[PDB]
């Protein structure tokens, strides 16, 4: 399966999502979005050590999106070229 | 602070709202006209009397005239009748 | 802040103290009776928790563990009727030929000569005919033997018993506390994404690997019993994949994204299966895997423990303009304080739900052998409309009960409530205006027409012969839809239903299962009766619901309950102005609205749909097709419905359907027995109750407890009990005699 | 069994010994410690008392708040005296609030 | 109950056919169907799509009275 | 205007006056009965005719009693 | 147990009870001697 | 901002303003109607009204009546309209005559909209409603005539 085939896709898709969730640029664990123009700040207790308070929660989530919208675009770039 | 002992009609609100109070917009020539001709009718008993009279009076007269293309019950039966379960 | 589970240790013990006082619960039917009164009242208030205390933390635990009393109850049902099927049942002899034989779950014994009962329902057994479809449920499932019946009906019994076990032990012993209840946004992502995503995953995992192959090899021929069984579907794959070659690749694809390999059991083909009369198993399986992702996606929309997610008062918060001042800020609150409104909006959506099952379920019939077995179809789609009317008009008395008992502006205040309130009067006049306007405009049609048609003036009527009134937008839409597959729609081959057209006609056994339904001038008057009828109801419980706390009749109703008899005789006399008697009377509305829907479907689809068809093709409908013709006016519906139709069951004394004779006469008489009721009052009766006490203290035979007359309100509660009662059997009886007596 | 009353009173405060199945009134009746009463039927408020210790039969009560009998008011002509109890009489003013 | 015996007995009587009533009166199915609902059919044809005949004020009447009893529910 | 007559085997448990929804009852000083006191209807141009005030007296048989009579527009309890 | 055996006398049960018992009998009685229309005994 | 307001800032009257009661289209609208013309002769108003009802009633009496399809009598159903005309004019003369009386001033409200005070409405009279009366019954039979005059063929006779 590894190669050149979805794997380029679906790798690229959900680093490029985990890339934003760690910085901003991305409603997170301790990123609270208002309304889709910007970003607060927020303590969600649960402890990490990332540097940029990166939760294992925060990872989850943004792996679920990367995959989610990988395999969206996939299955349409592979349903009609 | 809306009440008022003096004025009673704006503290129970005796408003006209939609009313405009603005001169006639119909020039006078077509009024002249109107309240000449339109006048005769303008007396209650004169008006209630004559309508009664005059609407029974049409009434009457196109029911005792009326002619068979209006009315089947006018142009009666075109068949031989039928006999009854035992009668006829 | 964080949520976790919070419970207390053995908060009310386990005794028998309890039962043997009665009325424990309040504390006026503890002190014990003096009339007879008390034996009502006991009963009246069982159930009424939040009457009997104050605190919503002891409301919240009896609302739980009654809850699991009603699960254990409903496992038991499940119980009877698997064991029923296994045990009493030609359950076997029916899976062999299906369109012969007509299925049957209860036998009676020969006690006194009731034995007739057990009628000839084919394949060497004798009993009553059911008509609740659990064959066609147990030939979808994969189900063949009695051994599986007979497993299954085990399995609910224990399964009773745990959910009993559960509803004593988290009311007795482990009990949680107010905390827990309140806690939403995880309750909701459960419920999404654990309850109806798993289920349906579940499910659709089922169908699989048991439903799907089990229903090609018996759509094959194969005879039941040589049928593998199910398991060899999953120990052995060989035999999956020479059903469907893709089970060869095995969840490659699932990984490889390639999806398209398993367009074999996959499938949007759309269309009923023309062996069976159902839908293509292979779609079914298809949309339950659909139904899970996206409800599995949806159980992660709020936000619990870990900052991502949505907050539900954040989200009410934000929404207001301009013409509805700060409104959703106050719901909240009140949405988690009281059972009410919860109770309120949840029967509101549950009865439209139910509503929406019965036409989808005519329409797109789910189950192999279905849309053949009429009598089936005729039951479900009538059962399922009566069971979403009455849960409709349970949600208007629970919206009644929070407006008396639970809204407050003092310390719970939301500002589109309060100008709903404020411009009541308004709402009703337009409503009460549209209701009398469509009254006019649609039964003024049928007397119209019936004045017409017996003055020798049919060439004056509204019908498609002389002044026709063509429902154009419904003609458009079905037409819309039958264009939709291929050009809307090129996914689809066929289109949803057979109803909405293309000349494609479905037959089983000689039998018509589907084909195109004419809309014509009857079903536009039929549809403007309906809305008719559901203006009204809703007129009545909206009025019930907005004016349940005052009025310009009587400015503090809300100190009177919410079940109250009246205010007295004067102010010209104030007789059923409290909410309970606006959900009375529109109990009366919903029976009338219900009954002229089931009256219309059962009409329409004997006179445009069912049938027999011929082998060169011709189908003959069950009534001759004389919906278009007489249902448009009111001496049709009288003669050429229910005249012609009672037949069957006038008739059935000396056969197997003679109970339908018996529970005819007897729905007759409980429906007259109620006017009396309904008609009269409580004064009359307590006068006649003197003088019999007279008589009876003549003798020294006098009893103790006082006999009184019945309460106001428990002469209404009866009267429209046995009301309903009456009517709805009565319905039952003609419906069941007529459907199975032909076919 | 029969219990003894105590009853503050403007008149003062007195004991008299009196059976448990019986309703107060009756009883400072029989003594003849005079107390205020209308109806002696519990539908309203002249007989109306609240307590200093112990408490007091309420069965057979009516006509009262869902909380007069949770927060100290007692009708003195339908209530059991269970207990060696301290009551107060004329105080059905700062009960009628 | 009255008028309903005196009619079925008679109209069985006219009709040289007394033993219909004498074995269809002792149980109320045989009055709901071998007099209410069998002799309804002429009346109930009064008018219909296919035209009417002169029992058509009676069809009309007929549904008048159901109509206005109603009403006083 | 309704009829409101107080009959003197009242005791003067005031229950009836405070049940009035719209003022029409009194209390007033006597020498009958325990309380000194006695209940009185000076405001019958006011009385809705409910008979809240019957269903709180306690006597057997009753010390107050409503006769409906004759209609107003205050008798109706009309706003408009 | 006290208790249970009062509450096994409270009206409803003690009827159902009653009335079990009452119907088992008559069901057995015209079981032994079914369609009875006189008593043709003495 | 929000755009319903208890009617002119009295929030203890029994109404409300919307766009719908109180804006200025609808209001400069309803204001040049004949019933909103306060300060004109009863009997033009009346004229106005006649005119436009018997017009518009006369289309409905034709197209649906008994004779719609004999057209020896399919056009002159104006007959009916006409005896509409004169049933509710006749109706309008008792309600007229039961509801005033001469010797009485006109029941019309007397202040408007700001605070002022306005001449009452005339057409609440006895004197002018008869006048209004046989404004609107003039207006109503000849405009059922000026409708059936116009039998040429437009669009849809
Ligand atoms: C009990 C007496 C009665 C009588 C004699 C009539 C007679 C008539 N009705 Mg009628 N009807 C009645 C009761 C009666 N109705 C009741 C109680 C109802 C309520 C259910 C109806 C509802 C009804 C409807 C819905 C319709 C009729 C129509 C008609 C006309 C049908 C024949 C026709 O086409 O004439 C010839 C056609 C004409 C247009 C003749 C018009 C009559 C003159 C020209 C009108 C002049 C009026 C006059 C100025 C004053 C009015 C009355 C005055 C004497 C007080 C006919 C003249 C139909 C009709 O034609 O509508 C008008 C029709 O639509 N009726
Ligand atoms: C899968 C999500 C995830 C998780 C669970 C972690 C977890 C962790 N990261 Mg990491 N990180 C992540 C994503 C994640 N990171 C991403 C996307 C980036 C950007 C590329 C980084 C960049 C990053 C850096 C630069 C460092 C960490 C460090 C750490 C560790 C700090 C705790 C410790 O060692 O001492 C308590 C810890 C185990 C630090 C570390 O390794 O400790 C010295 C550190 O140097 N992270
Ligand atoms: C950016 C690249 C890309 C491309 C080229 C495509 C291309 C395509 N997608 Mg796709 N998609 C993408 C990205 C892409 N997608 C991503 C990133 C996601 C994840 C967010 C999705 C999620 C997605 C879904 C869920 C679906 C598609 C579908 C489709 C196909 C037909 C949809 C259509 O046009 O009909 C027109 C569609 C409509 C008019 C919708 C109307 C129906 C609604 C529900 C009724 C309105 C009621 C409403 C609830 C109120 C099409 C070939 C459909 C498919 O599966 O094809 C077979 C499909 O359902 N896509
Ligand atoms: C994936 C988790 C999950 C699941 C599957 C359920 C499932 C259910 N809940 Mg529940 N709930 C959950 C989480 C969950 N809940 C959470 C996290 C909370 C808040 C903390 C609540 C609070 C809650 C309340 C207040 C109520 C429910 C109720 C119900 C029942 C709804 C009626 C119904 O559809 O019956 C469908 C019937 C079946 C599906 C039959 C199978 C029954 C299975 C065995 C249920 C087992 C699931 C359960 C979570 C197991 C945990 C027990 C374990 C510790 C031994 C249903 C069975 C109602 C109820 O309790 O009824 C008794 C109700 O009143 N839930
Ligand atoms: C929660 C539902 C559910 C469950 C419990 C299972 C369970 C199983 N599936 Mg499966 N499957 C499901 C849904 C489900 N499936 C759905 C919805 C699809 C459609 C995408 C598939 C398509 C599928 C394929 C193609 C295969 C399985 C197979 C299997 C079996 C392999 C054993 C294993 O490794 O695990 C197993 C018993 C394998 C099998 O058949 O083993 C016999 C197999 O190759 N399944
Ligand atoms: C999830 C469904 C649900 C739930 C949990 C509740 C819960 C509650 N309801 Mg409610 N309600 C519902 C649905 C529901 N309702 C529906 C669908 C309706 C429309 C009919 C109503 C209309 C309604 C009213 C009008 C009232 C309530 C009231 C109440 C409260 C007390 C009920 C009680 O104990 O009375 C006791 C229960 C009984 C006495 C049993 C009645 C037996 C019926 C009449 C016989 C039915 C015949 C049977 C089906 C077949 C015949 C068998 C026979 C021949 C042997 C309680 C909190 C009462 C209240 O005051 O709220 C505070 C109130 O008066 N409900
Ligand atoms: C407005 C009416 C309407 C409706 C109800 C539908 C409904 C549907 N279309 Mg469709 N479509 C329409 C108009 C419509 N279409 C028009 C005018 C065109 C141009 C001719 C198309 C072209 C089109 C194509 C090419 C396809 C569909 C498909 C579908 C089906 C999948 C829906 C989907 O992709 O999920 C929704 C996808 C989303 C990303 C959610 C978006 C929410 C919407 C857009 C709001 C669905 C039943 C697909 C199909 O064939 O299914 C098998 C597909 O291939 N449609
Ligand atoms: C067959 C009996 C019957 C009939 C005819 C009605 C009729 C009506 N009900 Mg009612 N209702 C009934 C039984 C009946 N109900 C029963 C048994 C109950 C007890 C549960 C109720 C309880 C009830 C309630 C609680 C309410 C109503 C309401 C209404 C009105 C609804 C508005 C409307 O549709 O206007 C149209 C009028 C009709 C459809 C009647 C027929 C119209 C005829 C055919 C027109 C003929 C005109 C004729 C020419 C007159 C001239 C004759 C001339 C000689 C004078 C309506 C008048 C609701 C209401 O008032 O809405 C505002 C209301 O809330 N009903
Ligand atoms: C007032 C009404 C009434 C009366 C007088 C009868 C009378 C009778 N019924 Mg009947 N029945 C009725 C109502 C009535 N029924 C109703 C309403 C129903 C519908 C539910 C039925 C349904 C019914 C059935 C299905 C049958 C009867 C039968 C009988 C006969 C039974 C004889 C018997 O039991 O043997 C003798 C019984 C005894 C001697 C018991 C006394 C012994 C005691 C317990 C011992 C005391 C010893 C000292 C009997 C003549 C049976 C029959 O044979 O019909 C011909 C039978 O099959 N009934
Ligand atoms: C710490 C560290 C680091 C970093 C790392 C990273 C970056 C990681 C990551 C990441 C990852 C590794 C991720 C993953 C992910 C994924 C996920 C999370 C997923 C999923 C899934 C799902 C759940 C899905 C589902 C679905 C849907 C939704 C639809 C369709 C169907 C399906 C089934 C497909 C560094 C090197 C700097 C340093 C050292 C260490
Ligand atoms: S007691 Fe009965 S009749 Fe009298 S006002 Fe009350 S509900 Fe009406
Ligand atoms: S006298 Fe009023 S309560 Fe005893």
């Amino acid at each position: 399966f590894i190669g050149s085939p979805t794997n380029l896709i679906m790798v690229t898709s959900t680093s490029l999502m985990l890339f934003a969730g760690r910085f901003g640029l991305a409603p997170s664990a301790n990123r609270k979005a208002t309304a889709g123009l910007k970003l607060e700040a927020r303590d969600s207790g649960l402890q990490t050590g990332d540097p940029a308070g990166f939760t294992l929660a925060d990872t989850l989530a943004c792996g679920v999106v990367g995959h989610i919208i990988g395999v969206g675009v996939v299955l349409g770039l592979k349903n009609i070229g | 602070v809306y009440f008022d002992l003096e004025d009673l009609g704006n503290t129970t609100g005796q408003w006209d709202l939609y009313g405009s109070d603005a001169p006639s917009p119909y020039n006078s020539l077509q009024s002249k006209f109107f309240e000449t001709f339109a006048a005769p009718f303008t007396k209650r008993g004169l008006l209630l009397k004559f309508l009664i009279l005059g609407g029974g009076s049409t009434l009457a007269y196109f029911s005792a005239t009326a002619s068979g293309d209006i009315l089947p019950i006018k142009k009666g039966p075109q068949l031989p009748p039928q006999l009854g379960p035992r009668l006829g | 802040p964080e949520v976790k589970i919070l419970v207390d240790r053995d908060p009310i013990k386990t005794s028998f103290e309890q039962w043997a006082k009665p009325g424990h619960f309040s504390r006026t039917i503890a002190k014990g009776p003096d009339t007879t009164t008390w034996i009502w009242n006991l009963h009246a208030d069982a159930h009424d928790f939040d009457s009997h205390t104050s605190d919503l933390e002891e409301i919240s635990r009896k609302v739980f563990s009654a809850h699991f009393g009603q699960l254990s109850i409903i496992f038991l049902w499940l119980s009877g009727m698997y064991f029923h099927g296994a045990r009493f049942s030609n359950y076997e002899a029916w899976l062999n030929d299906p369109t012969h034989i007509r299925p049957s779950a209860q036998v009676v014994w020969p006690i006194v000569g009731q034995e007739i009962l057990n009628g000839d329902v084919g394949g060497g057994f004798r009993g009553i005919q059911i008509t609740s479809g659990f064959f066609q449920i147990w030939r979808a499932s994969g189900i063949t033997s009695e051994l599986q019946l007979y497993c299954t009906a085990i399995g609910a019994l224990v399964f009773a018993a745990l959910m009993l076990f559960a509803g004593w032990f988290h009311y007795h012993k482990a009990a949680p506390k107010l905390v827990w209840f309140q806690d939403v946004e995880s309750m909701l992502n459960h419920h999404l994404a654990g309850l109806l995503g798993l289920g349906s995953l579940s499910w659709a995992g089922h169908q699989v690997h048991v439903s799907l192959p089990i229903n090609q090899f018996l759509n094959a021929g194969v005879d039941p019993k040589e049928i593998p069984l199910p398991h060899e579907f999953i120990l052995n794959r060989d035999l999956l994949a020479q059903l469907y070659p893709s089970f060869a690749e095995g969840a490659t694809p699932f990984f490889t994204l390639n999806w398209s390999k398993y367009a074999d059991f996959l499938t949007f083909r759309g269309g009923l299966d023309p062996l069976t009369g159902g839908l293509w198993l292979t779609d079914i399986a298809h949309h339950h895997l659909a139904i899970a992702i996206l409800f599995l996606i949806a159980g992660h929309m709020y936000r619990t423990n870990w900052g991502i997610g949505h907050g539900i008062k954040d989200i009410l918060e934000a929404h207001k303009g301009p013409f509805t001042g700060q409104g959703h800020k106050g719901l909240y609150e009140i949405l988690t304080t009281s059972w009410h409104a919860q109770l309120s909006i949840n029967l509101a959506m549950l009865g439209s739900l139910t509503i929406i099952v019965a036409h989808h379920m005519y329409a797109m019939p789910p189950y192999p052998y279905l849309a053949t077995d009429y009598g089936t179809q005729l039951s479900l789609f009538t059962h399922h409309m009566w069971i979403g009317g009455f849960l409709i008009v349970g949600a208007a008395a629970h919206a009644a009960i929070f407006m008396v008992r639970d809204y407050d502006p003092t310390t719970r205040y939301n500002d589109l409530l309060d100008r709903v309130l404020r411009h009541r009067d308004a709402i009703i006049s337009h409503l009460n205006w549209v209701c009398i306007f469509l009254g006019f405009h649609s039964f003024g049609l049928y007397i119209h027409n019936d004045t017409m048609s017996a003055l020798g003036r049919p060439q004056d009527m509204f019908s498609d012969t002389a002044i026709q009134l063509q429902p154009v937008f419904a003609q458009w839409i079905q037409n819309t839809h039958a264009l939709a597959p291929g050009t809307t729609a090129p996914g689809a081959t066929t289109s949803t239903s057979l109803t909405w057209g293309g000349g494609d006609l479905v037959s089983v056994g000689g039998k018509v299962a589907l084909l195109p339904i004419p809309l014509g001038t009857a079903d536009f008057l039929v549809h403007h009766i309906h809305a008719f009828t559901i203006h009204v109801t809703v007129l009545i419980l909206l009025k019930g619901v907005l004016f349940a706390r005052s009025s310009r009749l009587i400015p503090d109703k809300a100190n009177l309950g919410f079940r109250f008899p009246c205010d007295g005789p004067g102010r010209g006399g104030t007789c059923q102005v409290s909410a309970w008697d606006h959900v009375f009377l529109g109990l009366f509305w919903m029976y009338n609205a219900i009954s002229v829907v089931i009256f219309h479907f059962s009409w329409k689809m004997q006179s445009d749909v069912w049938g027999s068809i011929n082998d060169q093709g011709v189908v003959t409908h069950i009534t001759g097709g004389n919906f278009a013709q007489s249902s448009i006016t009111i001496n049709g519906w009288l003669r050429d419905f229910l005249w012609a139709q009672a037949s069957q069951v006038i008739q059935s004394y000396g056969s197997s359907l003679s109970a339908y004779g018996l529970f005819f006469l007897g729905a007759h008489f409980v429906w007259a027995f109620s006017l009396m009721f309904l008609f009269s009052g409580r004064g009359y009766w307590q006068e006649l109750i003197e003088s019999i006490v007279w008589a009876h203290n003549k003798l020294k035979v006098a009893p103790a407890t006082q006999p009184r007359a019945l309460s106001i309100v428990q002469g209404r509660a009866v009267g429209v009990t046995h009301y309903l009662l009456g009517g709805i059997a009565t319905t039952w009886a003609f419906f069941l005699a007529r459907i199975i007596a032909v076919g | 069994a029969s219990y003894k009353v105590k009853l503050v009173t403007p008149d003062g405060t007195q004991e008299f010994e009196c059976p448990s199945d019986v309703y107060i009134l009756d009883h400072a009746e029989e003594v003849g410690i005079d107390l205020p009463y209308s109806c002696r039927a519990g539908s309203c408020s002249s007989c109306a008392g609240k307590v200093v210790g112990g408490e007091v039969d309420q069965s057979d009560g009516s006509f009262l708040d869902d909380e007069q009998i949770e927060a100290g008011f007692v009708l003195t002509c339908v209530a059991y005296p269970t207990s060696d109890v301290v009551i107060e009489t004329h105080k059905e003013e700062d009960l009628t609030a | 109950w009255v008028t309903f015996y005196w009619h079925w007995k008679h109209i069985t009587l006219w009709q040289g056919n007394v033993s219909q009533f004498n074995e269809s009166s002792t149980y109320l199915m045989g009055w709901l169907r071998d007099y209410l609902w069998l002799n309804s059919s002429q009346l109930i044809n009064g008018y219909n799509p296919f035209g009417m005949n002169s029992l058509s004020v009676w069809a009309w009447m007929f549904l008048f009275g159901h109509l206005v009893w109603a009403t006083g529910f | 205007s309704h009829s409101v007559k107080i009959y003197d085997t009242c005791i003067g448990c005031t229950q009836c006056v405070r049940a009035c929804p719209t003022d029409v009852l009194e209390m007033i000083p006597w020498g009958g009965c325990k309380a000194k006191q006695i209940a009185s209807a000076p405001r019958t141009e006011d009385c809705v005719g409910c008979k809240r005030c019957e269903s709180a007296c306690p006597t057997d048989f009753l010390s107050v009693r409503v006769y409906l009579w004759h209609e107003t527009t205050r008798s109706m309890g009309l706003a408009y | 147990m006290r208790d249970l055996k009062t509450y096994l006398s409270v009206a409803p049960v003690a009827s159902t009870l009653w009335f079990a018992a009452l119907a088992g009998l008559l069901i057995e009685i015209n079981r032994f001697f079914p369609d009875a229309l006189t008593f043709p005994f003495f | 901002y929000q755009v319903v307001q208890p009617i002119n800032g009295d929030p203890f009257i029994g109404s409300l303003e919307t766009p719908v009661t109180s804006s200025p289209l609808v209001a400069w609208y309803l204001s040049n109607l004949p019933g909103y013309r306060t300060a004109v002769n009863p009997l033009l108003r009346g004229i106005e009204v006649g005119l436009a009802h018997g017009f518009l009633l006369v289309g409905p009496f034709v197209k649906a009546g008994p004779l719609r399809n004999t057209e020896i009598a399919g056009q002159a159903g104006s007959l009916a309209a006409g005896g509409l005309v004169v049933i509710l004019s006749i109706c309008l003369t008792i309600y007229g005559i039961s509801s005033f009386n001469e010797g009485d001033p006109s029941t019309a409200p007397s202040l408007t909209l700001t605070g002022r005070k306005k001449q009452p409405d005339q057409l609440q009279t006895a004197d002018g409603w008869a006048k209004f009366t046989g404004g609107f019954f003039f207006g109503g039979i000849s405009g059922v005539i000026w409708a059936f005059f116009l039998l040429y063929v437009l669009d849809l006779p």
